[PDB]
DNA sequence: TCTCTTCCGCATCGCTGTCTG
DNA sequence: CAGACAGCGATGCGGAAGAGA
């Protein structure tokens, strides 16, 4: 539990 | 890459019987098959590699350790070697007519050995398959199990597929090994048609031996006998030193010479 | 890759290419899993086989592996159904070619090389050769426009610049081959030295052309005799990458710096060292000449020092994801040449060309809501002409 | 001063290289810029060396970098560090040479060192120095005489023109020495102060605190610390160390409440013995030693009050040992640098946490206090579990096409209060408020534009807080913050980032800024610097969010902004989208909604 | 009646912005 | 560009009005 968020986990950048 | 080993079953005592017979299949000729089917395999890729080894009634010898005709310069260091090596091993023997059933494990001993070699030196970054494609041409010694038996087992935990590729005989120690480890088992009747075989089921390595139909596994009798006789026995009396399967219960076993307390 | 060049070929020169010596080998080697076995198989055959039999020969699983490898060699017309018996000439010439019938170099080859990349830009020293300008210059990849001026470098040449040396290498001899037809050269016979490298006047000359890109070395005033580089057949990195936008790379070849300075602004040149700074007036310079963003990713990546190999990614994604968004931001008014309608006085109509447009293509982009639509100035005259008709 | 065909500086003649410079890991630029590297089996060792001659000024994870200048290699100097202690050291360590320009550098900033040392006595500063030829040829400039009032040889100085020839002297090539001999002072009487044993001093703070003691004699110089990291803690060791009188100023009434509560609970010194020189409330300022108060109250211009008169001229009368002074990055505001004269102490400690402004009056601090002794290692502390690590953010929100018309269309400053309201980042912070709230973490947004501030908090119902709002709903919003679970999210405005005691904080979302200012960012981002009791460095528990509107001025600023955490170390990781924001339903999601909004902030005028 | 507490009115600072040269 | 003045948002301080003993 307690993970990282998505957006933050990987690069949101579209590449 | 794939490491192969063929194991040549070169019995004089047999191979010359053909001689004598004058039969259109001869020891040249399936020396010459063999050579191809290393010629072929080294063929496949640049980082395969193969070796041969002979045998003979006393020992086996490594057969293996420009382009006058315009021929591949690797490849041609393969042809000249070993026909060198072959006929220098015939041309010269002893004789001993005590000892002439050939000799296979031993023969498998260096080999499982020398895969062993190789697989040390090899850098670790690519994995090595390595195979052995035993070629038997001559009935087995029965003196030759305990030896044969052990090999086999090691070839097992080394991941060693034993391809057998026994011919004008049936040898049920030889098809007893190949099954342990996953091997083939091929029985060419057709001598002279011997190489069509190699180049298409023996040849294909274990990457793609799977995904591909060769023919199916021969049934094998795992039979056991007594000592006494050597006949088949289903129900075995073993003891816990000699683990030797007995033929009926007896107050002691010969081979043990155990104190046993009957109850 | 070499599968794409020789699949492009007609029947007439694959059979003329397949040369006794090496080339029904080298060809070989290029099957990549399956086509190798079923080659052996059918190397002593003197009868043509049914169809059927190689089909039904590869298990269920893994079936696709099978008609890949079958269409991969129908192309090469190794074999023809004659009703699936291999060409004789290639049997009897694979047969040939189964039982029938170095410190310095690499030196050389990476010294020449790197000549050759210091000519590519803009280097005041460099060798000198107007064979080699001009063969640039016609590869696509530089145009000069004035012999008096020192040619400068196209958008493809800074692209080419930044690839790793075997795909850069690889590629350059694939334009020298496409180049050698142009130019007359006969395209077989200069082909299969390629391959027996791996194991006349043209071939002087193209001997002449592979010594000169490093490739190969005579070592004897130019003798019969070659000893092929290392390159012929066919490293650590040093750039270190902070978070900052900062690489400070190992670097003592002027060539690597220049590679370099192409994305980024240099602060200071070590005798073992140079730092250099990736920030925006750079990167986007790189990008108007041509470059994108993923060679520059996969050019840090590939020259990167081990000491940031232990980081997983290797480039810290800050770096990798601002290096992406500056080239997108370029791109973000995508121009495209088109044709505006207006005045529709019907919608049926207005469908109808838009039906007429997509079957033909010429359709770029439409508005149901607003009635309207944009052509290429290519369809232009096609549509005009539909409408012509009536 | 060699440029090659690029940008960089041509050294490839200017100084060699050392056969075995793969052992030696250090660099040295002419320009005095150093790069080591953080890989190498004797980074530590030169950690500890370079720091202690060189000033960070970027501190990424792999190759560090350092720049020498004059007050770097003094404070080397004061710890007893020589020319040759070091230059040879340096030498040895660098894997290039050294070249000649730095090392006449490093000569000439060493020897022109202890020549002119200034001592306060009896309330009078003599410019005490053994040698007799360095005042000789001193006394050019006529600044000197009329400055001054109207072997060891020593002349009394004017106190208000101190400040003044401070600077001169800098320049002149002949700093000051300021050091206090409290080992050796039987003039004022030591007092009874004692650091108890409860209180823990963590191995970066006791290496700036013997970096400060070099030697017997306490050196006055700037310690930059997270606030996090415990700064006020060493600041009561400095005190309890000198065990002479100490008169710690505050910036705040909240700043001189927390140093009472950190004296008493750190130091065994008694309630009585502390006051507090406060506007608001006093304790008998006179009657004790151990003193906290404000710049504005000491340096205050205006009329002052009679109890505050007979205070001041109290203090000024007397002589202090220390004069800790918090926050030291607004010294040399006019008002806050003439405190410095206004009163007397030896050693004059600054402690801070952000240590950057845009006015180059941050290069005063050093003649103004003393040179930087310790700037602690903020990515260290991250791996030592310190500070609690951060996934430093900055989310892009695009701008909505009506906004950006109006805003591009005006060419006034109307936009500050446009692209910080905007329905993009609205509903991002709505999405990234509403994600954070179901995970349990303690959100402090923060928002320069108060009116923003307030729209952002009335939409979303949250308790905002700002500048005008009473003390007492002040405390009580922050009590639920810290205690109530059913609210987890307080909205402050400027005066957040000020000084204040917070809980700590998972999360800090701060939707607009107030500018290109280094100090409100690092300034905001040390509230969630607290370390929890129990976390871990790489689960990067805390996280810090900048919302940014793309194509907008804002973005120029958050570059501009962002660049003192970078150089620590931070890395500011871009956030086009974020995932789950177009399913989840959020404000202002349809264009009537924006149009009102719009209608508002052009009403607002 | 003090007393505290609290609330207007000045003055200051951070950073930026405006305005005429 | 540049120096002086000023705005918006924060801070501190010092002089005058409500509950409460
Ligand atoms: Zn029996
Ligand atoms: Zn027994």
């Amino acid at each position: 539990a307690k993970e990282r968020p998505i957006w933050l986990r990987e690069s949101t950048v579209q590449g | 890459l794939n490491l192969l080993v063929i194991v040549v079953d070169a019995n004089p005592i047999w191979w010359g019987k053909q001689a004598l017979k004058e039969s259109q299949f001869t020891l040249s000729k399936c020396i010459d098959a063999v050579m191809v089917l290393g010629n072929s395999h080294l063929f496949m890729n640049r980082s395969n590699k193969l070796a041969v080894i002979a045998s003979h009634i006393q020992e086996s010898r490594f057969l293996y350790p420009g382009s006058k005709d315009g021929k591949y310069e690797l490849l041609t260091s393969a042809n000249e070697v070993i026909v060198e090596e072959i006929k220098d091993l015939m041309t010269k023997s002893d004789i001993k007519g005590q000892h002439t059933e050939t000799l296979l494990a031993g023969s498998l001993a260096k080999a499982l050995c020398y895969i062993h070699r190789m697989n040390k030196e090899v850098k670790d970054n690519q994995e090595m398959k390595s195979r052995i494609l035993v070629i038997k041409a001559a009935e087995d010694s029965a003196l030759q199990y305990m030896n044969f038996m052990n090999v086999i087992f090691a070839a097992q935990k080394q991941n060693i597929l034993i391809d057998a590729c026994v011919l004008d005989s049936d040898s049920g120690l030889l098809q007893q090994a190949c099954d342990i480890t996953g091997g083939l088992y091929l029985k060419v009747p057709q001598m002279p048609s011997l190489l069509q075989y190699l180049l298409w089921v023996f040849l294909p390595d274990q990457d793609q031996r799977s995904q591909l139909i060769l023919p199916p596994p021969v049934h094998v009798d795992y039979r056991a006998a007594c000592f006494c006789h050597r006949n088949l026995i289903e129900i075995g009396y073993v003891c816990s030193v000699c683990l030797s399967i007995f033929c009926n219960f007896s107050p002691i076993c010969t081979t043990c010479e155990t104190a046993f307390k009957i109850s | 890759n070499l599968q794409e060049f020789l699949g492009g070929l007609s029947p007439g020169v694959l059979d003329r290419l397949y040369g006794h010596p090496a080339t029904c080998l080298a060809v070989f080697r290029e099957l990549p899993s399956l086509a190798k076995n079923w080659v052996m198989r059918m190397l002593f055959l003197e009868q043509p086989l049914p169809q059927a039999a190689v089909a039904l020969w590869v298990k269920k699983e893994f079936s696709k592996a099978q008609e890949e490898s079958t269409g991969l060699l129908s192309g090469l017309r190794i074999w023809h159904t004659q009703l699936l018996i291999l060409n004789p000439i290639f049997r009897q010439n694979l047969r040939i070619a189964l039982l029938g019938g170095v410190p310095s170099l690499d030196k050389y080859a990476e010294e020449r090389w790197e000549v050759v990349l210091h000519f590519m830009v803009g280097s005041p020293s460099a060798a000198v050769s107007q064979d080699l300008a001009q063969l640039l210059s016609q590869a696509g990849l530089m145009k000069s426009t004035e012999p008096g001026e020192p040619p400068c470098i196209t958008s493809a040449g800074f692209q080419f610049l930044l690839l790793d040396t075997p795909a850069q290498l690889w590629y350059f001899m694939l334009q020298y081959l496409q180049t050698a037809q142009s130019r007359g050269m006969d395209l077989v016979e200069i082909l299969s030295f390629l391959f027996q490298l791996s194991f006349s006047d043209s071939l002087l000359n193209f001997l002449q052309h592979l010594r000169e890109f490093g490739l190969v070395f005579q070592r004897k005033r130019k003798s019969r005799r070659y000893y092929p580089t290392r390159l012929a057949i066919n490293q650590p990195g040093f750039i270190v990458v902070e978070t900052n936008y900062r690489l400070y790379a190992y670097t003592e070849s002027e060539l690597q710096i220049a590679l370099i300075a192409l994305f980024s602004e240099m602060l200071y040149r070590f005798p073992n060292m140079v730092v250099a700074q990736v920030t925006r007036e750079s990167v986007q310079q790189a990008i108007a000449s041509g470059i994108t963003a993923q060679q520059i990713i996969h050019f840090l990546r590939t020259r990167a020092h081990p000491v940031m190999l232990k980081q997983t990614p290797v480039l810290p994604p800050t770096i990798t994801d601002q290096i992406r968004l500056w080239e997108l931001e370029r791109d973000r008014l995508r121009f495209t040449e088109g044709v505006l309608y207006n005045q529709f006085l019907s919608q049926v109509d207005f469908e109808l060309l838009l039906a007429h447009a997509r079957e033909l293509g010429v359709l770029v982009f439409e508005n149901s809501a607003k009635r309207l639509m944009v052509v290429t100035p290519a369809g232009h005259s096609d549509v005009k002409r539909f409408w012509k008709r009536q | 001063t060699k440029v090659d065909e690029y940008g960089a500086k041509d050294y490839r003649l200017q100084m060699p290289l050392k056969d075995d410079h793969t052992s030696r890991p250090l660099w040295v630029a002419p320009d005095g810029h150093i790069f080591l590297e953080a890989f190498s089996p004797v980074y530590k060792y030169a950690q500890d060396f370079l720091v202690a001659i060189a000033e960070p000024v970027c501190r990424p994870t792999h190759v560090h970098e350092y720049k020498l200048t004059a007050y770097s290699l003094y404070a080397a100097v004061s710890v007893g560090l020589q020319t040759s202690d070091i230059t040879e050291y340096l030498r040895k360590l660098s894997k290039t040479g050294v070249p000649d320009g730095i090392m006449q550098f490093i000569k000439l900033c060493t020897v022109s060192y202890g020549k002119v040392k200034l001592v306060l006595k009896h309330n009078r500063y003599f410019v005490e120095s053994c040698h007799p030829d360095v005042i000789q040829h001193l006394l050019q400039d006529p600044v000197i005489r009329e400055c001054r009032l109207r072997q060891t040889v020593s002349f009394e100085v004017k106190q208000e023109m101190i400040e003044e020839l401070q600077k001169r002297c800098i320049h002149l090539e002949y700093p000051l020495l300021a050091e206090y001999d409290f080992r050796n002072d039987s003039v004022n009487p030591d007092i009874n102060i004692d650091l108890k044993p409860t209180a823990v001093l963590r191995p970066y703070q006791e290496k700036s605190l013997r970096k400060m003691f070099g030697n017997g004699r306490a050196r006055s110089g700037v310690i930059v610390l997270p606030c996090g990291a415990g700064k006020s803690l060493v600041g009561v060791t400095a005190a309890c160390t000198v065990r002479k009188r100490c008169l710690v100023l505050g910036n705040s009434a909240v700043s001189v409440e927390q140093w009472k509560a950190q004296f008493k609970m750190w130091s065994t010194i008694d309630d009585s013995q502390i006051c507090r020189f406060t506007s608001d409330a006093k304790d008998k300022p006179i009657g004790c030693s151990v003193a906290i108060s404000t710049y504005s109250m000491l340096g205050h211009t205006t009329k002052r009050s009679w109890e505050a008169e007979r205070v001041m001229e109290w203090l000024k009368t007397q002589e202090w040992g220390l004069m800790i002074l918090d926050e030291v990055h607004t010294i040399p505001a006019k008002m806050f640098r003439r405190v410095l004269t206004i009163v007397q102490a030896h050693c004059k400690l600054g402690l801070t946490a952000t240590l950057v402004r845009e006015d180059d009056k941050i290069v005063d601090l050093n003649f103004l206090i003393g040179p930087k002794l310790y700037e602690a290692n903020w990515m260290e502390l991250q791996n030592n579990g310190y500070i609690a690590k951060v996934q430093c953010a900055e989310v892009w929100c695009p701008m909505s096409p009506e906004f950006y018309r109006e805003y591009v269309a005006i060419k006034t400053k109307k936009r500050i209060l446009l692209y910080t309201m905007n329905p993009n980042k609205f509903r991002a912070c709505q999405f990234l408020i509403k994600f954070h709230e179901r995970r349990n973490d303690k959100i402090i947004v923060f928002a320069d534009n108060v009116f923003a501030l307030k729209e952002y908090a009335i939409r979303l119902n949250k308790p905002y807080i700002y500048g005008p709002t009473s003390q007492g709903e002040r405390m009580q919003i922050l009590q639920n913050f810290k205690h109530n679970p059913k609210i987890n999210t307080i909205f402050i405005s400027k005066v957040g980032d000020t000084s204040f005691d917070l809980p700590e904080a998972n999360v800090l979302i701060q939707i607009s800024s107030h500018g290109g200012s280094r100090r409100q960012e690092a300034q905001r981002l040390g509230r969630v610097l607290r370390a929890k009791k129990g976390m871990v460095a790489e689960e990067y528990n805390a996280f810090f969010y900048s919302l940014v509107s793309q194509d907008t001025q804002e973005m120029a600023y958050s570059t501009k902004r962002q660049r003192f955490l970078v150089d620590q170390g931070y890395s500011f990781k871009v956030i086009t989208k974020l995932a789950g924001m177009e399913e989840e339903d959020l404000a202002f999601s349809t264009k009537e909604e924006q149009q009102q909004l719009l209608q508002k902030v052009l009403a607002a005028t």
